[PDB]
């Protein structure tokens, strides 16, 4: 055998990335054999020779890339290059392309089939789907083939454009929201195609200190991690009385432990159950979404419908790892979408203005402070916004809230204040 | 002509399957009918039913064409991913539902499962979302598609079956860089560099931007040499992170016996029941054991079913932990406290344990 | 000869109670009989009354020859103090209690009480810890003495009888090295200056050792200016701590019209029912107005009688907040939420979060 | 009326300060009149008037002191100095001794009938019974009478020394534990009593990066509040049963709504009552001492005693305020207590070789890490010293951990490693 240790991952139940590979190497191979026009027949194969080495080492066998890109655009090309260049030369060059996906990742076949056509003529034949982000990622081609691959692309009877990288609007994502769910409190997949459209230039064209991220969940199960893998995480709420059908709780009564698996399981003890009657002390209510969870024939959320706005959700670099924390209690989700917009222009024109190369807006506000940040998106401080009050005295205070006073005077004629 | 520029992607709302198309938004409810199937129910009083299936992520655009050839017969020519690297289809018609799971079986080899029923509270196994490792990255001290490979055979069954008392989320980052849920899942796995690095003078000079390398180090073991024109490392303060080889090609911390990943367990996303909670290491180091990765198998294995064995209904990890105590969470899976499981990474402020990182309040 | 040095504290066996000393660690238990007044039972058969007076810590000491007169009429001259500064006496004979607690009154002025039953789950006030303020201190924000008499005149029905539902510890710092353990009470009033320092160039110069000045600052806004060897501050990054005028002479910081007290809640120091936890600021800022503070008064009045109002047996106020959450707190309480109260206090590592600050844990 | 502000201080049913000062006022003025030898007659008036002055300013009148202390001694006499020198001279020096304190703060008048009639020679007649740490203070001396006020309490029939001050091992204080407690754990006043007297030297003469406090709780219910206002925090417990009278427990239940008022309000839901036996899961307890709190006629700590040490606390200053953290699970507690005296040594040793100037241990464990402490203090890691282990993956390796490699050859032979 030529890789006698990836050879061990085509063994076991759960589908291989191996005979993913191989298939590729294979049928592109065979194409090209074929007289079709595929500009990269062994670049699959010699993919498999790459790992195989890799596995053999224990190491990566990548090496950190040129800078590469389309005609007009500054990201979603990333440059990547091996380290076994005169080797395995059908892999010396061997980038990556990132192509934006449909809201929620729902397709056609048709809109597939483009994008087959075009990686088979231009790349390995190797992709992800998907990308961690949300993004389609092309796996492998050479730098003289990027150019034409888009143009194929965007020519497409259902056309694809690239997605973000470097320091850009990344591909906004959404969950299946309206789509399929009941639960939604919002059309994310709207407002995820409405910013992904509105912000192209953001997207297509890095301009910023570093990335940002925008993730859209339609209710509080958060089916798309946007609090951890978003800078900007818009998650569906509500505002008025969960909806209680009474006869399809006595349905579920009937088979269901509803007081172990249902009230005792709220974080806030709102929800009680008596036997004839279900009441729901809403006040209480903290909408974490489980007794809806549990009793969905049932249980609804209510008609005032929006979105919370958690900040700063990142990966540990620099400063360490963020689940994204309240910003924007309430929010409207509603066509346009402008009280949104408002929000991210001025939180963009903010971080450019003031953050530093490779800050992350989580960090920026770490150093600058909620008060800053609040006045930028101009909004009011809400102790929704803390788990609990600081635990130390230390609070600046604004020029404007203190007291006139001989010592006052005396800063501001020394210059200070 | 030209070139035509900043389109974007097509519009889902074209891509999308009649029945989904016409009942958007007006849904009444959804029931989980054996593991892998969901049916749909819509105010409209129409019935959908989605069918999902694991994917290894990678896939050939041959078994992308093999994917829709599928989809035709049997969803109309529609059919999505989700979240987690799942394949969903949409089937109408449901004395077909099952031959479906066999042809697909049949043609990719991927296997019906990955869901879960919070009503009964019977939860199985999703995909584990990861990364590029060896394959494509340059930063990675593990490698994603091979580990989960190993993972995911010695726990293909549960995947496909709800053998468990509650939801419980696996995760894999190659590096301390962590892309994907791996900061926050309920079990995770991250690789990590246990060795200093080694400066490339030699490049360093012709390449990398040298006070952004010496900035971006979070602990400051780095010092820009002027004399010389290099950068130098206080070993003393180097926590092998990897993040000064993603500033700069002549910092390869890269020992290919020292590499490894730690385990980290019960993170949270989701609001239910309780907030949501950041993932901690449990397990320091596990080696590099291409190509099947007993240790670190054996290992996950070994958490995944102590909690498994002890936790009530809904009562994800760390849940559990709540409960029990960590106390009683290590004497149960068998592992042992170290030195290296207490934080000691000094940037982080305090105050951010204060703010509420979650949904849950009241108005 | 020479002067004798190092023999320390008398030792505390020669000054206890014959029947202290002779049932020493042989208590069978302990009973509140009313306030004030706590019956001890030992093994032996004895039993000793503990009888408990407020005071208001500075005493004359011609008030401490009174308190030895009275000791040695009812206590057969022996007495403590407790850790809150209130004063107790050892009554043998039951039916002479009644006669100290009496001449206790008449004679020194000062109430029985300041104790608290567990049992029935009714609790008095007790007295409240305060340091020196203006009767010695020089870096003081609030006067100590003050501000006890002034919120002890108004919640004195609370120190002489258990009509709370819960323990409630009131501590008091006159700036924010809180002397005292002000920073886990349940109300904590702790003085605060809200202007910077004015740079005394001169005075720095004489008589301040300057790395170690810039040092003190936790925020980083001192810089040594060396031209002028002296120190200048960034206002910008200032919180008026007054860290750097307890190092420096030079740098003072106070504005009678903005120093003012901030007013905290929610410490908790013993174990039970749940973890101690340090205090929170719940109001930013009060102006001092001597001799009554009647707007810091009203507040703690405020916020005590709302606790007291909602409160379960046993629940103190961190307690009740763990229940209710925090925006019924401050709408309970009749408090505004402002920006000033999200922290903001950089310094402060996240790990130690993540410490285990209790007693609390299995075996 | 020569106060019209501290005057209203007279008024109100709390016991006044105001009085007490007054008081002290003209007593001592009165035995200074009938020829008694008191050297400081005006002190108190003239802390009356400075104080009456603040009252009028809304700020303080002490000024940074000087250095001063007793031969012999580099500890335990605050310098104070007031800016009205000239104005008020019998306060323009005002310094503070702090004497030490019986363990517990026991006395007998006689004891006490010593200190007042020292003070009342050499001092103002104002005292404070106790200062926080647990020191008595002697609030108001000149410099010269420092020394002759210092021999003649070291001459008293029941002598009293000085207590800490500076840089220093503070006076240690203590709960009155078995003196007077059925539920210590501990002979706390003979522990404070011993290191008061083994560390005399550490106490007298500070020679220490900052100062050290170390104080003693017979029980969880912390009642001198170590765990906030101590370095070194020795609190008591226990490893085995607690013990129960199941006789007892009845009569309560009688009475007491034992359910409501103690099950449901253990932390970990360890006892349980049925209506005829108590049960107590030892294993679950945490020893939070509710129970026993509520029901100390049934209810015991059990008899395997000792001490959890909890390390760290400390007010804001410099990085943040901290209640103690577990840095040794369980001790025992005998005299002469070794293996206490053997940790804090160690703590004292490393704490003088690695500290920065006025850096707390709390700090310096902060910034040297839980590892190297531990390896000080010759103790092993423990779960227990944690509420969670770490959320991030940033662990440091000790050289003995690694695996030998090509790469750690390299390390070696750079001369890092
Ligand atoms: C298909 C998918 C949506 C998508 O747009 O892709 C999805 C769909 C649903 N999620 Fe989810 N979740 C999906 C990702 C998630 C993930 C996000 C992730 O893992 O990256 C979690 C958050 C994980 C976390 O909390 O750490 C997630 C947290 C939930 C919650 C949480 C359950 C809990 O006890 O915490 C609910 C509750 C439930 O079980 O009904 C939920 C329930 C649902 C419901 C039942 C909503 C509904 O009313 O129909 C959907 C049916 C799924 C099922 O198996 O029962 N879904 N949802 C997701 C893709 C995952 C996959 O292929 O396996
Ligand atoms: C006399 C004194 C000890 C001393 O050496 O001076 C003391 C003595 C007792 N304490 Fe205490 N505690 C004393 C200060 C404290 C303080 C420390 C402080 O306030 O600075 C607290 C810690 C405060 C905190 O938690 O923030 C304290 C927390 C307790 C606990 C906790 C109650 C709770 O629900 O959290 C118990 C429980 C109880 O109520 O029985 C307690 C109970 C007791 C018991 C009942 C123990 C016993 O078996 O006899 C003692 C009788 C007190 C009573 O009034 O019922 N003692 N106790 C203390 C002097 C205080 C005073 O004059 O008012
Ligand atoms: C006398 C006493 C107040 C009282 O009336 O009770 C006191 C008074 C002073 N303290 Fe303190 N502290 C007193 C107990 C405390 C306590 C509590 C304890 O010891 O139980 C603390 C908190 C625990 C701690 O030390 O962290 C305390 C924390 C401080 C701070 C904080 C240092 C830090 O690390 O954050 C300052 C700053 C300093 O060290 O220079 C300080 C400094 C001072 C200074 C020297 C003022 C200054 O800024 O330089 C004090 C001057 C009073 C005077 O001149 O009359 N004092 N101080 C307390 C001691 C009497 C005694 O010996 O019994
Ligand atoms: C190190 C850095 C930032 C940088 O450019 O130096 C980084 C670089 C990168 C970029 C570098 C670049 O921008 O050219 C590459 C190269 C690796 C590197 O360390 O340099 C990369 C591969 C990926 C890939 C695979 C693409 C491929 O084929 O390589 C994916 C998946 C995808 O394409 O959607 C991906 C998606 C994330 N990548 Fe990524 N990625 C980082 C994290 C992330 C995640 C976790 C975002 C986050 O911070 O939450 C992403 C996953 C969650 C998400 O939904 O966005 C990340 C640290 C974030 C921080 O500030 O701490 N990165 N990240
Ligand atoms: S986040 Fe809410 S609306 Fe979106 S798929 Fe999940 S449960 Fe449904
Ligand atoms: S949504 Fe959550 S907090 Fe609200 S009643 Fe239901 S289970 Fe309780
Ligand atoms: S950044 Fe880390 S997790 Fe992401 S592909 Fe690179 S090595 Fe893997
Ligand atoms: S590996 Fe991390 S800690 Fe070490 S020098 Fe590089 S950036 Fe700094
Ligand atoms: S709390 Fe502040 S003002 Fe009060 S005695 Fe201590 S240092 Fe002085
Ligand atoms: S008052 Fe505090 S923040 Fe301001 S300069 Fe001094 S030490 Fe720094
Ligand atoms: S700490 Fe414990 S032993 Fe000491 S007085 Fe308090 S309850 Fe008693
Ligand atoms: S000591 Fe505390 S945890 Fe243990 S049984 Fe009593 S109340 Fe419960």
């Amino acid at each position: 055998s030529e890789t006698p240790l990836l050879d061990e991952l085509e063994k076991g139940p759960w589908p291989s990335f191996v005979k993913e590979i191989k298939k590729t190497a294979e049928l592109m191979e065979k194409a090209a054999a074929e007289g079709k026009d595929v500009k990269m027949p062994k670049g699959a194969r010699g993919l498999l020779k790459q790992l195989e080495i890799s596995y053999k080492d224990k190491k990566t066998h990548w090496k950190h890339g040129g800078i590469v890109s389309v005609v007009g655009y500054g990201g979603g090309v990333i440059g990547r290059y091996s380290d076994l260049g005169e080797q395995i030369p059908e892999v010396e060059h061997f980038h990556t392309m990132r192509i934006n996906q449909p809201s929620g990742w729902f397709y056609s076949t048709k809109a597939l089939r483009g994008l087959c056509d075009v990686w088979e003529k231009w790349g390995s034949g190797l992709t992800n789907f998907h990308g961690s982000t949300g993004d389609i990622i092309f796996l492998g081609t050479r730098s003289e083939y990027l150019q034409p691959c888009f143009e194929d692309l965007g020519n497409l009877e259902i056309p694809f454009d690239i997605g973000g990288s470097g320091s850009d609007l990344r591909t906004p994502s959404a969950c299946m929201g309206p789509a399929l769910c009941e639960f939604a409190c919002y059309d994310t997949l709207e407002l995820c195609y409405d910013l992904t459209m509105t912000y192209q230039d953001e997207l297509h064209r890095p301009m910023w200190p570093y990335k940002f991220k925008i993730k859209c969940a339609g209710c509080p199960n958060d089916c798309v991690a946007s609090k951890a893998r978003s800078d900007f995480a818009i998650i569906g709420t509500w505002k008025d009385d969960i909806k209680v059908d009474q006869e399809a709780v006595k349905e579920y009564a009937s088979w269901m432990d509803i007081e172990n698996e249902v009230v005792k399981l709220c974080p806030t003890g709102a929800i009680k159950w008596d036997g004839k009657e279900l009441t729901i002390d809403n006040r209480e209510c903290v909408r974490c979404m489980h007794c809806i969870n549990k009793m969905p024939k049932a249980l609804k959320p209510g008609d005032e419908r929006g979105a919370t706005i958690l900040i700063g959700g990142k990966a540990p670099f620099v400063e360490g790892a963020v689940i994204g924390w309240v910003a924007v209690p309430f929010v409207e989700v509603e066509k346009p979408y402008d009280e949104i917009k408002e929000i991210l222009e001025a939180i963009w024109d903010w971080w450019d203005e003031e953050g530093k190369f490779r800050e992350r807006i989580g960090e920026l506000i770490w150093r600058k402070g909620m008060r800053e940040f609040l006045k930028v998106i101009g909004r009011e401080a809400d102790v929704r916004m803390v788990k609990a009050p600081r635990n130390n005295p230390f609070m600046f205070f604004e020029k404007d809230e203190l007291k006139p006073s001989a010592y006052t005077e005396e800063l501001k004629k020394r210059g200070m204040w | 002509e030209g070139v035509k520029t900043d389109f974007g992607p097509p519009y889902f709302r074209d891509l999308l399957h009649p029945v989904i198309a016409k009942n958007y938004g007006k849904w009444k409810y959804h029931e989980v009918v054996k593991p892998g199937v969901i049916k749909r129910v819509a105010e409209s009083g129409d019935v959908i039913y989605v069918v999902r299936f694991g994917t290894p992520r990678l896939l050939s655009i041959y078994t992308v064409r093999e994917l829709c050839d599928i989809a035709d017969k049997y969803s109309d020519g529609y059919l999505r991913w989700t979240s987690r690297n799942n394949v969903e289809f949409f089937v109408t018609d449901e004395s077909k539902i099952d031959d479906l799971i066999n042809e697909v079986q049949e043609r990719v080899g991927f296997p019906c499962g990955g869901t879960w029923d919070a009503v009964k509270g019977e939860y199985g196994l999703s995909n584990i979302v990861h990364t590029q490792g060896w394959i494509h990255c340059h930063t990675p001290a593990i490698d994603a598609s091979g580990i989960v490979k190993a993972v995911m055979d010695e726990l293909y069954e549960y995947f496909t079956d709800h053998k468990l008392p509650a939801m419980c989320r696996i995760s894999l980052a190659c590096c301390a860089n962590m892309c994907g849920a791996v900061h926050a899942s309920d079990i995770a796995i991250v690789g990590i560099h246990r060795t200093p690095p080694i400066p490339n003078d030699e490049a360093i000079r012709k390449t990398c931007e040298i006070p952004s390398t010496v900035a971006a180090c979070p602990t400051g073991a780095l010092k820009p040499d002027m004399k010389n024109k290099t950068i130098k490392v206080d070993v003393e303060k180097c926590m092998y992170c990897g993040n000064c080889y993603t500033m700069c090609p002549g910092m390869p911390l890269f020992d290919p016996e020292n590499d490894g990943a730690a385990i980290m367990v019960g993170g949270k996303l989701s609001e239910a029941r309780r907030m949501p909670e950041l993932s901690k290491v449990v397990v320091p180091w596990v080696p590099n054991e291409p190509p099947r990765w007993p240790t670190l198998v054996k290992y996950v294995k070994q958490i995944l079913e102590a909690w498994a064995a002890n936790a009530n209904k809904h009562e994800r990890l760390i849940e559990w932990v709540d409960r029990i105590g960590w106390e009683r969470f290590f004497e149960l899976t068998g592992l042992e406290f170290t030195q290296h499981l207490i934080d000691d990474y000094r940037i982080t402020p305090y105050f951010y344990s204060e703010f509420r990182a979650s949904t849950q309040f009241k108005w």
